[PDB]
């Protein structure tokens, strides 16, 4: 199972 | 200024959230998502409920909210 990924993207 | 985290959804499965507002132009999760994959980001298309997202659209504007799903495919003629 891939791992939790989560990208912030900036404004 | 107001967040909300979207699933991008791959041909194989795989998933990668992404933290945006609802103001944000959507282009600039296509090209991160397409970066990530290695992939030139006009090899893919993007979904949302089986439409297709264009750059200058924001989350606003599809009515997006916090976990809903995009769906990414190949660009087409290939099925």
């Amino acid at each position: 199972e891939a791992e939790e990924r989560i990208i912030v993207l900036s404004d | 200024g107001e967040y909300i985290k979207l699933k991008v959804i791959g041909q194989d499965s795989s998933e990668i959230h992404f933290k945006v507002k609802m103001t944000t132009h959507l282009k600039k999760l296509k090209e991160s998502y397409a970066q990530r994959q290695g992939v030139p980001m006009n090899s893919l298309r993007f979904l949302f409920e089986g439409q297709r997202i264009a750059d200058n659209h924001t989350p606003k504007e599809l009515g997006m909210e916090e976990e809903d799903v995009i769906e990414v495919y190949q660009e087409q003629t290939g099925g």
